[PDB]
């Protein structure tokens, strides 16, 4: 992230800064976003196409 | 005096017997210090990190009768 | 010594009269450019490309009694 022109380090070398946002995987975090349930180890609902929500509320 | 080097840069930290360093001190160290400094180099100048120590003291005295405030 | 030239870089090829340049050797020449090397520029030091040449030589005497060691 410094100063590539340049390439070493210095007075002029530093600027700004960069926001990084990694993903994790949980178990049963309530805060976390729910991609898949399980009963017993077992798969609780499929979804074979992209999921849309709105959509599909409009489409029930 | 202290001077201080980072690659390209140039601070020096002065102070007077005070430890402060007025404006108008300041304006002089810098027009001395345009001859000095190298060519293609900034210089900075800052007062020192001065730091105020404040002292209470309890002082036990053996000869009551010369404790005042002299 | 070569003095090796950049924008804001400063490379100094020193070696002794081997072609090595040991650390302690090293150190001393940074010491002793601390009083003359410009402030605010990067400085590094370090050992000549030295090469090492193996040399075999067949020669041919033509007088053949002077062979030996000598």
């Amino acid at each position: 992230l410094l100063d590539q022109t340049s390439g070493v380090p210095s007075y002029f070398s530093k600027g700004a800064d960069r926001l990084e946002e990694k993903m994790s995987l949980t178990v049963n975090d309530p805060t976390s976003a729910t991609i898949y349930t399980f009963m017993d180890g077992d798969l609780y609902i499929q979804s074979t196409n992209a999921e849309m929500d709105k959509i599909n509320k409009v489409l029930a | 005096v202290y001077v201080y080097e980072e690659t390209g840069h140039i601070t020096v930290f002065a102070h007077d017997r005070n430890g402060n360093l007025s404006d108008t001190l300041k304006e002089d160290i810098i027009d001395a210090l345009q001859d000095y400094r190298p060519s293609g180099i900034m210089l900075d100048v800052t007062g020192v990190e001065k730091e105020e120590v404040n002292v209470s003291a309890t002082v036990t005295i053996s000869n009551k009768s010369r404790i005042g405030d002299t």
